[PDB]
């Protein structure tokens, strides 16, 4: 344990400079959602509540892109938990309050997709949140972007059963809009595959509703 | 630190060419052939007091896309009319709304199509419901 | 019960039913827990603008809203057991329609009427134009009106015989050279826009006599 | 102004079996009923230029076709006389169709959603999705209308011709029968119908005037004989009952032998005065 | 359709007395000139279901209405079946004007100008700008057309009521005279012309059925007196010269006795032969 302390409670932005796992203590000045992540969310956080230590969300997976999204209440304290990675480059934590559509992604992680080839078969394999707790994951579909070409894309997990909520994503000035695209996916073994468009951005949320192993294992297979 | 839309430099086409570029003809806009003028190339800047983007010419840096009474995209002097809110949907594609209600409502840049075909279209303003549009999708690209 | 601050922009073009937010109970791990909505907006009237998904929290709003109609909405979250009994008590949520700058400013009157001395010094105050503006007054300037003068006729003998302050309307004298025999009616069109001067913007005339 | 409180169908250019439907207060594209559902009044404004476009709905006596801005989705609400309840009624010459702008917004116009099976408002185009078809309900309830001629004193039984080999017209007894069934059509530049019987490729209903009361089928000579063409009128305050005169002399109608309800008697021209006998329940056979 | 090749004129609402007026490749508006200058031939494509509209200029045959696509420019240039060559013809039926839209883009519409006198484009509105009115060039030239008219034999000479008090009509050489004017008004209902007089205001030109040949001015408070009416049909290659021929009967034309040119002669009908006597100059008095 070295807690490392930050000075003020944060406003609605702040930016907190950094081969250990270390703790940042920090309060909020509002309530509400926020999105928390490193550069380039580079590495996965985790971020927990001080009873009064209470685990909220995130994993610890080496090389694995994320952001935090969580709803922080200004009369409590809570810790980043940041893990050991590799002196290259200085890092810092990115602190966003968020009053639009990523109120539908409390408390979730939000796993950062970037690897989808043209066609073929991707799982991407976290800690398993408990029954009923999330986690989601932000892809953009392989291709260039026309509003008509599209792929075909199977989403399932291997032993885990969630309730799968998939949402496209614009984004403007003021941050991402989520509109509805599929609602209730059953994603233990599901069989069903949804046409989305190349190019277009999506985040799927999961809700961990049978604990069946200590891993969840989201597929992401795509077809033409 | 902005990853939306930074300042610079772009080209603007329409989602229905890669090929044709945006420029002034005459008093309207339309999207033509490269020619690697400084009339096809156009500059983003943000205006943070209005929380919008201004985009002008680099042929004629005190002219920005602007719209007249007729429903056109014009080049014109800065103005309120000047003041776009972009909403990005793909990777580099957005949709142009102006900032302020267009006949109470929601109005964005408008290229008319026969059959994905765009020659010799002016760039209209007209009314936008959603993201689906594809008449009302433009990519911006630096630099 | 984890429920964040929720907020829902009015003008909503389409995409309904759209979700707000997946609330819960943190208890929702001891038995099945199925949820449901109370109030206005919700059973009561205006009955179905927002409902819930039973089975997992899902918050939604059925249609767009108008700020000027409701502002904020006051709803009961229920949350509750296969039997019947109650594994929360009763939750109020607020949900806070968030203003878009969607109404013009208003002037009290098509033409407003006003008289000024012959010889009256740079500083006098003449008369007082005023418009309204629907939008919220509290969070954002869209309704934070700034007065200017669009035109004068005649344009004689100067440009800017009168000032308007762009804060209260009240319009002044500029400059001197107010002759009754010459030119004894002045008519000034004076604009008014929201964002203070840069948004929705309306005219209206203010006539003006001078005397002796 | 010429077609102020005219109760019309409006259906679609892009598919014409569709026709704006109300149910519920809501608006869907939906197949020929040839009942009120389908019908709508035009009411015109004199200042707006523009007209409302009111169901004719007998329960709901107060529905308009509304657009629900901000969204572009047409529906009925309660007339408000507002300006998204207005329309300006454009005809497209040549094609006869309508373009119907939003007086809201002329920018929009109504858009014909085949697969959704209703209403949007979009920008202009060259297709027909905006294009639309605007008739009197009468005359759409009737043209290319293959129905059977029940005279109201007997519904059981119905105007038929004998058969293909006697051309002769009769009252008879209902029975799924080719000269029991007649095909209604409407030409337009002679505003008037006729009665094809279905049993011929292109028999029609004539009032033969060489004899002097006579109704025989006879072939379709063009452009020829009005005798042959007729004009249908409806009866006040009945669903599907019709007058029957003829377009060469307008003065005489279809008639059962008046008062003769036996499953025999001829049909004939005959002066219009209006009794039980001289009108029809104009039925789609079952 | 209904509309194609017939020669119009093309007004504007906003203002009626600015009309689409053309020479040497540039369109403009301007006042009511009655020749070809301001006369357009409606051509209708069948596939496309739009209109080319086309200058009637008799140097130029082939200049039809263009838009200078994307500008917001409007000109006459060469035919070459272009899509901006082509316009939608969409008639307001609220109020009986039309707005011309183009066939490459359905959004604009032309606008009239007019402080530049000139076309230019917009998207669609509720302004009176943007609408147009369409006309026979026939009716649109002679219709309220307060006018003289003389014998083609010659043309100081001028069809009048002798006076005030005399209502005979003979002829005589033009002296500015009220009695030597006439007011051309046209009647939709029987598709005729009236001559009114303006030394009154129900002296009409009118035959004498009760007398022969004779030709008189009388009063018009019998509407439907066909012998009032007449029908004013242009003479082929002639630029003002037309026959008039009553309503009552078609066969007698308005006659010149003789012959003579003569200070006096009397004004009659006379069955319809077409010489010289009985084609008239109808022009617009100094
Ligand atoms: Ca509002
Ligand atoms: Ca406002
Ligand atoms: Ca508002």
């Amino acid at each position: 344990e070295n807690i490392q302390e930050i000075n003020t409670a944060i406003s609605d932005n702040y930016t907190y400079n950094i081969n250990n796992p270390f703790y940042i203590l920090f309060t909020v000045n509002t309530t509400g959602i926020y999105k928390i992540n490193a550069q380039n969310n580079l590495p996965s956080l985790k971020i927990y509540e001080a009873i009064g230590i209470n685990y909220i969300t995130g994993f610890d997976s080496p090389n694995a892109k994320s952001y935090l999204v969580v709803l922080l209440n200004k009369d409590k304290n809570y810790y980043i938990r940041v893990p050991q990675t590799s002196s290259n480059i200085e890092n810092q934590i990115q602190f966003k309050r968020e009053e639009g559509d990523l109120r539908n992604l409390m408390n979730s992680s939000v796993n950062i997709i970037d690897n989808l080839n043209s066609t073929g078969a991707h799982y991407y394999t976290r800690q398993s949140p408990d029954v009923h707790d999330y986690i989601s994951y932000e892809f953009t579909i392989p291709g260039n972007f026309n509003n008509k070409d599209t792929s075909n894309i199977r989403l399932y997990t291997s032993y885990n059963q969630g309730i799968g909520t998939l949402f496209r994503v614009t984004e403007t000035i003021d941050g991402y809009n989520l509109i509805n695209i599929q609602q209730n996916l059953h994603l233990l073994n599901n069989t069903n595959s949804i046409r989305l468009l190349n190019g277009a951005i999506y985040i799927l949320k999961v809700e961990v509703t049978e604990l069946n192993n200590y891993n969840i294992r989201l597929h992401i297979d795509i077809t033409n | 630190e902005r990853t939306f839309l930074p300042n610079g430099n772009y080209n603007i086409k329409s989602i229905f060419s890669g090929s044709l570029y945006l420029n002034p003809v005459s008093k309207s806009l339309t999207f033509s052939n490269e020619s690697s003028a400084n009339n096809q190339k156009w500059n983003v800047e943000y205006m943070a007091e209005n929380r919008c983007f201004k985009i002008s010419n680099v042929a004629e840096p005190n002219k920005y896309l602007s719209y007249d009474n007729f429903g056109f995209i014009s080049l014109d002097s800065l103005s309120n009319r000047c003041y776009w809110f972009p909403i990005k949907i793909a990777v580099n594609t957005y949709i142009m709304l102006s900032l302020n209600k267009v006949n109470e409502l929601d109005y964005a840049w408008d290229i008319y199509d026969t059959n994905e075909n765009i020659l010799s279209q002016p760039l209209l303003l007209l009314p936008n419901f959603d993201i689906y549009n594809s008449n009302q999708m433009f990519k911006l690209e630096k630099i | 019960w984890v429920i964040p601050p929720i907020s829902c922009p009015e003008n909503e073009k389409g995409e309904f039913p759209k979700n707000l937010v997946q609330i819960k109970s943190n208890r929702d791990k001891e038995t099945k827990v199925f949820y449901s909505i109370t109030g206005q907006g919700a059973d009561k009237p205006p009955v179905g603008v927002f409902i819930i998904e039973r089975e997992t929290g899902w918050l939604k709003v059925t249609q767009p809203l108008d700020r000027e109609a409701i502002a904020k909405y006051i709803l009961y979250s229920h949350a509750v057991s296969s039997n019947g009994e109650a594994v929360e008590d009763p939750m109020e949520i607020v949900i806070t329609v968030t203003d878009q700058n969607d109404n013009r400013p208003e002037f009290t009157q098509e033409v407003f009427e006003g008289s000024v001395a012959e010889g009256a010094v740079p500083g006098t105050s003449v008369m007082k134009v005023s418009a309204t503006d629907a939008d919220d007054d509290v969070n954002t300037y869209n309704a934070a009106i700034a007065y200017t003068i669009v035109s004068q006729d005649p344009e004689l003998p100067h440009k800017n015989m009168f000032t308007v302050n762009r804060d209260t309307g009240v319009i002044s004298v500029l400059t001197s050279g107010l002759d009754r025999e010459s030119y004894p009616t002045y008519t000034l069109v004076v604009q008014a826009a929201d964002l203070q001067g840069e948004g929705l913007s309306t005219t209206a005339k203010a006539v003006i006599t001078v005397k002796d | 102004n010429s077609l102020n409180d005219k109760i019309v169908t409006i259906s679609c250019k892009a598919d014409t079996n569709l026709f704006f439907y109300q149910v519920a207060g809501n608006v869907s594209l939906f197949q020929q009923t040839r009942n009120y559902l389908e019908r709508w009044r035009l009411i015109y404004d004199s200042n707006k230029a523009a007209y409302k476009i009111k169901s004719m709905d007998i329960h709901n006596t107060n529905l308009v076709l509304t657009w629900n801005a901000p969204t572009h989705n047409i529906s009925t609400q309660q007339d408000s006389n507002a300006d998204n309840q207005y329309w300006l009624l454009l005809k497209d010459i040549g094609n006869n169709s309508f373009i119907i702008a939003s007086y809201k917004n002329p920018n929009l116009v109504l858009y014909a959603d085949t697969v959704a099976r209703n209403l949007k408002l979009s920008t202009l185009n060259n297709s027909n999705y905006i294009k639309f078809i605007i008739e009197d309900y009468i005359i759409s309830d009737l043209n290319n209308f293959t129905c059977k001629i029940s005279p109201i004193l007997d519904l059981n039984k119905v105007v038929q011709q004998v058969d293909v080999t006697n051309l002769n017209v009769n009252l008879y007894t209902w029975d799924y029968g080719r000269n029991q069934k007649w095909t209604i059509r409407y030409n337009e530049e002679k505003a008037a119908y006729q009665f094809f019987n279905t049993i011929l490729s292109n028999g029609v209903l004539t009032w033969i005037f060489s004899n002097g009361n006579t109704v025989r089928v006879s072939s379709s000579n063009d452009q020829n004989n009005d005798a042959q063409y007729w004009l249908i009128n409806p009866v006040s305050d009945t669903d599907e009952t019709y007058t029957i005169t003829n377009l060469r002399d307008t003065t005489k109608a279809l008639d059962l032998y008046g008062g003769q309800t036996a499953n025999g008697t001829a049909i004939q021209v005959f002066n219009y005065h209006g009794d039980d006998n001289q009108k029809w329940n104009i039925r789609n056979p079952p």
